[PDB]
């Protein structure tokens, strides 16, 4: 029996992080030769000396840089058998569902990248519904750490809750036994507020990831290590290859139980006020980026110690940690229990680099290619159809090329409630 | 609460409401313009003969020529109780800025799409011209909207043929990469961010698809009461009134030039806002454009509502089925003609064993010879010779081809004549005249004709910009439909000729003949004739 | 729609699959009523029975 | 090299002109008759054979 | 396929092009189909200098 053209709509997804992420499209002709990677400079910090006589104390100039690249296309290859009734009944809506799925995948990659590269970690030993106003406390902790670290927030901030914690916040607001304007808003609608504790956008995201617990324990630094901020270094042939500033490889006793996205913090290392270089009261928190080898890990916030003696003054001007590793300090893993993550960031920390797929060129003759416009997310890909006569079929492919980059991992953050046991 | 979300909700509702009619109109356009085999599936399959023996196209050509041979254009006539010559200035402006090729081409495109699919449209825009401006260093022009059925989307809650009650409308612009770059330059947008919007073709005919970039323009009409200022004109008068929105940078200039504020009234009027949008964010938010109406003029063929669903039809939708059946029958019959064994005899090999060269087709022999005897059967068995039957076109094929051709010829008869289509075109022209009058009132310098000469009152701000001053006594002429004339002189000549065609040969005949000579162009002989006519009229007083 | 990542996707094309649901009508909800000729001389009971039925 | 005028000095002339799907189409008088002409030529060739 | 004029020599060829959708790639082929013939070998000659024994 045939159907009656009245689609039953079942899915309605939203892409807040994807729509709020900035999108960048560097020149394709240059990017193709540069191998899908472009380097951007970082804000320059200068040293300062006190005294009258400064002979042979003249410092140089040091400017650091980061690199942004792209992954692989996200496709929707599907075939169309000619001898089937569905051939025209369903392919259009398959195209539409492909567009929706591509947007959802873009959002998922954004959320996962943010949650796995977020250096700043705010941990609570109890759930969001334990005390009163502890949801506001959770948001205000992120605001206060980003304020104390002197991180730039000109473009704006954002705090994405998972739906369970958002509901807990709303419940805490509504159980106040009083009704002004915020409690009545939270009673009628589920919202708490559009702006809370200094953030200019506090949203609820339905597809934030869950950071599974790490079984790692008894891990200690193997050998004193010092990390120096440099922009280029000489290779074997003598060419000056650039260095990415958002990565540092450390050597530990054993990387058993670690994984991409684990949040750690060594013993004794405290944060610094970036610009003022004033010691904070909060432990320096890092996020492991990749577990290379079996005794090495790669953490994203490079731990440049202020008291490092082997540092030139210009390099020391980029210090963000009050001390260096000492071969004996223990590393504490901040995520000790399974919990969905709430993700906060500065709006300029996450970007989406995009490139076109020039399949409209005359080289692709016999295949018809057009531009595909992804909704919600501001992205364009290609939509190509070709006809195969061996199988008496028509191949359809919706390709789309992009890459999610975190230019400032020290600006992204992660909130973990119930980090007990 | 989000402006982008509200705009997209309206657009999605309108798109989904108009999905059926858009699909049918696009199917009709593809059927009548590209090909009459619209399947897209039997192109990756096995290849068979498919002929196109068109019988609908001559009808469309004849209708296009017939409806085109009688051009139709706006004609402004004074209201009841107004001055007898209240429409001369507006008519002159209209003929000045609607004589270019763009207006005629847009009207022709809209008419052709109305004939074929059932709906066309065009647009009215205002631009800054510094060489030969119509008035106030600005010009008004008319532009086409190709594939209007899919490219222009009207408010779903509209129950009028001309869409005069529609509160918003979205137009989908499709342009190449260079076109997008030029558009970004024109509208101060960023050329690096490619715009993103819904494909007007809506992913039909993938075998007919082009690399295009889509953006959207959202026009919305807001009716509200706004403050209007009442002044006293330095040269007599009293009801001289202006809107505070227009008089906002010259409020002190009015008083300094000599206008004293008498009173202030709240007067209801409409404002048109344009928004340039993608599927993700708004580029230009609420850019106010001149006029009281949405600047898109639609034209319809056979238009109606079935069950709160808008249906428009042309001349091809009914003939499609018969034409397709005729094409299929002709293709089947061509296969019968081509792939069929011919009329040749049936031979046993031993019947012609040894005499094969006599049957190849040559004419070297006076007869043919056959073997007679076999060494085992005594004699070859006797049987009448058989011939493979000649190919025949089946009676079913012939009868159904005749019936399909007759059905298409019977159903492809617009009207009896294109009077209904021309009446709908006249309605569209009336709406166009309304929109043009509003835009002229909003941007042009319309003089006020006094009986005490044309008075033009304007003033310049401190930033050297000039603000027009138009009184509220502006709607002194209404819109009718008349023959298309390129200029007021040509219109006057036509009127004089029409009067002379009925005036009996007395003194009015002489008067009208002299007037026709007066209103002639200039070479040398016609110059002499016009001078003589002028002198004769002056002498006769 | 399922999606796959990468450049080379030879022999990885998928088909199209649609699902559908059925909507129908159950049993009628009648209301019988029998009256003789002599019971229609007032008509109030009949009219009120019609209203109650609705 | 700057040339005189304000427009491109090429003047085009069209027959049946329009757009289908953002795609320009033009047609004269020969496009539609081609199928029938090719069939008639083929049939006459077969009959001559 | 389209025409492709070869400069220098006065010849044309076929510029053919195909695309693939499985792997988003394509192929070009510049084909030049020609044949050299010596129709008067008795008129063609060859000069060999220094052909000493």
């Amino acid at each position: 029996t045939l159907a009656v053209d009245e689609i039953i709509e079942t899915i309605s997804a939203i892409t807040p992080m994807a729509q709020k992420a900035k999108k960048y499209t560097p020149p394709a002709a240059s990017m193709q030769r540069s191998s899908n990677t472009i380097w951007m400079p970082v804000e320059q910090e200068s040293p300062t000396q006190e005294g009258w006589d400064l002979t042979d104390k003249a410092t140089g100039l040091l400017e650091l840089n980061v690199a942004v690249n792209m992954g692989e296309p996200d496709n929707d290859f599907f075939q169309l058998r000619a001898d089937d009734l569905r051939d025209e009944t369903a392919y259009r809506r398959r195209i539409q569902s492909a567009a929706r799925k591509l947007a959802n995948n873009v959002e998922l990659k954004v959320a996962n990248m943010a949650a796995e590269m977020g250096s700043l970690v705010i941990t609570s030993p109890d759930a969001i519904g334990t005390n009163t106003a502890d949801a506001w406390n959770f948001v205000a902790d992120a605001e206060e750490i980003m304020f104390s670290r002197e991180l730039n927030r000109d473009m704006g901030t954002s705090y994405f809750f998972n739906p369970q914690d958002y509901k807990k916040a709303g419940y805490d607001l509504t159980k106040r036994d009083i009704f002004g304007r915020i409690p009545e808003e939270a009673y009628r609608d589920g919202t708490i507020q559009r702006q809370v504790a200094g953030f200019d956008d506090v949203l609820r995201s339905p597809k934030l990831p869950v950071l599974t617990k790490s079984t790692a324990t008894g891990i200690t630094v193997s050998g004193a290590q010092s990390f120096k901020p440099v922009a280029w270094q000489l290779d074997n042939d003598g060419n000056k290859v650039n260095v990415d500033n958002r990565f540092a490889t450390v050597t530990l006793s054993a990387t058993t139980g670690m994984k991409r996205g684990d949040k750690i913090s060594f013993a004794g290392v405290k944060f610094l006020g970036q610009m003022a270089k004033n010691v904070l009261a909060q432990d320096a928190t890092f996020s492991v980026v990749r577990v290379v080898d079996g005794t090495h890990v790669e953490i994203t916030p490079k731990p440049v110690a202020l008291d490092d003696v082997s540092l030139s003054p210009e390099q020391r001007a980029y210090a963000n940690v009050n001390t260096s590793l000492a071969d004996a300090m223990a590393v504490n893993i901040l995520n000790v229990k399974d919990a969905r993550t709430n993700v906060f960031w500065a709006d300029d920390a996450i970007r989406i680099v995009s490139q076109p797929i020039p399949a409209n060129h005359e080289l692709f003759a016999g295949m018809k290619t057009t531009s595909f416009s992804i909704p919600d997310v501001g992205l364009n890909g290609i939509f190509a159809t070709q006809g195969d006569i061996s199988t008496l079929s028509g191949l359809c492919r919706i390709a789309l090329w992009y890459g999610v980059n975190a230019t400032r991992p020290e600006a992204i953050g992660v909130g973990l409630p119930g980090q007990t046991a | 609460e989000n402006r982008l979300e509200s705009i997209l909700s309206r657009f999605d509702a309108d798109w989904t409401a108009s999905d059926e009619a858009r699909r049918e109109a696009k199917n009709d356009l593809f059927f009548s313009r590209v090909s009459q085999w619209d399947d897209w599936l039997s192109q990756y399959t096995t290849l068979q003969y498919r002929g196109q023996f068109d019988v609908v196209r001559p009808v469309v050509r004849k209708l296009v020529s017939e409806m085109r041979q009688n051009p139709i254009d706006v004609l402004y006539r004074p209201k009841d109780g107004a001055r007898p010559d209240a429409a001369d200035v507006l008519m002159g402006m209209y003929r000045t800025d609607m004589r270019h090729n763009t207006a005629k081409i847009a009207v022709n495109i809209a008419v052709r799409e109305q004939i074929e699919a059932g709906v066309g449209a065009w647009r009215l825009v205002t631009d800054y011209e510094d060489q030969s401006p119509t008035s106030n260093n600005q010009v008004i022009r008319r532009e086409p909207i190709h594939s209007a059925c899919s490219h222009v989307i009207w408010d779903s809650n509209s129950k009028l043929m001309d869409k005069s009650d529609a509160r918003h409308c979205t137009v989908i612009h499709s342009m190449s990469q260079n076109g997008w770059e030029d558009f970004a330059e024109k509208y101060d947008l960023d050329a690096d961010d490619i715009p993103s919007f819904q494909n007007p073709n809506d992913w039909v005919f993938p075998w007919l698809t082009q690399d295009t970039i889509q953006i959207a323009e959202f026009y919305e009409v807001v009716e509200k009461k706004e403050t209007a200022f009442i002044y006293q004109d330095p040269v007599t008068g009293e009801p001289v009134s202006y809107f505070k929105r227009d008089i906002k940078d010259v409020i002190d200039d009015l008083a300094d030039s000599g206008f004293i504020k008498i009173a202030e009234r709240q007067i209801k009027r409409r404002r048109v806002y344009k928004s340039i949008i993608t599927c993700t964010a708004v580029l230009k938010d609420k850019q106010l454009i001149a006029g009281e109406h949405i600047p898109i003029v639609p034209v319809f063929g056979e238009w109606g509502f079935v069950e709160d669903k808008e249906v428009y039809e042309g001349v091809v939708r009914l003939t499609k089925d018969g034409q397709r059946l005729r094409n299929m029958i002709m293709s089947f019959n061509a296969d019968i003609v081509a792939r069929t064994p011919k009329k040749k005899p049936f031979f046993w090999p031993e019947q012609i064993a040894g005499f094969e060269h006599m049957y190849d087709g040559n004419d070297d022999y006076p007869y043919y010879l056959l073997n007679r005897t076999d060494e085992n059967s005594g004699d070859l068995p006797t049987q009448p010779l058989a011939y493979y039957e000649n190919p025949e076109v089946p009676q079913a094929n012939a009868y159904m081809l005749e019936a399909a051709t007759s059905a298409v010829k019977e159903v492809a008869t617009l009207g009896v004549e294109t009077y209904v289509f021309q009446d709908n075109l006249a309605t569209a022209m009336r709406r166009d005249g309304e929109i043009y009058q509003s835009i002229v009132n909003d941007i042009y310098d319309v003089p006020r004709n006094v009986t005490i000469l044309m008075a033009e009152v304007v003033d310049l701000a401190t930033g050297e910009k000039q603000v027009l001053n138009d009184i509220r006594g502006r709607y002194e002429c209404y819109t009718d439909v008349g023959p298309s004339f390129q200029s007021m002189k040509q219109q006057n000549r036509a009127e004089i000729l029409e009067l002379l065609g009925k005036t009996p040969q007395g003194t009015p005949e002489y008067q009208l003949l002299l007037l026709q000579y007066f209103t002639l162009l200039d070479g040398k002989g016609v110059e002499m004739m016009r001078d003589y006519a002028n002198k004769q009229l002056i002498q006769m007083g």
